[PDB]
């Protein structure tokens, strides 16, 4: 099992970035995005179940961010839009067994990281 | 490793 992030950057207050997360190895599997600022803890972002498409949001990803799966490709991606300082962190793609409870309750594989800063 | 996991509210749980 493999995953690896890309896409990360700089950019301005109000502005959109698109991350990457290559996968490979996989039963009913889940991609979620996750985020953790310098010595804080990691925080769900928006998930996908690869079997079908069904997607779960953090609040403050809903409307804003999209996230989306290419089976073909094996990539997942996360669109994000109107992003603001509080959106500076490194971000993380992490799979888990699909669990109907929610996202990141039992991560069990994670990539390599992707510093998002968002600046003016 | 994850803080903060995004919660379904409907769920299997009551």
């Amino acid at each position: 099992v493999q995953l690896q992030e890309s896409g990360g950057g700089l950019v301005q207050t109000g502005g959109s970035l698109r991350l990457s997360c290559a996968f490979s190895g996989f039963d009913d599997y889940v991609i979620g995005w996750f985020r953790q600022a310098p010595g804080k803890g990691r925080q769900g972002v928006s998930c996908i179940r690869l079997s079908g498409g069904g997607t779960i949001y953090a609040d403050s990803a809903k409307g804003r961010f999209t996230v989306s799966a290419d089976n073909a490709k094996k990539t997942v991606y996360l669109q994000m839009t109107r992003l603001k300082p509080e959106d500076t962190a490194v971000y993380y793609c992490g799979a888990e067994r699909y669990n109907v409870e929610g996202c990141g309750y039992d991560v069990a594989y994670w990539g390599k990281g992707t510093q998002v800063t968002v600046s003016s | 490793e994850v803080e903060t996991p995004i919660r379904n509210e409907w769920g299997c749980r009551c």
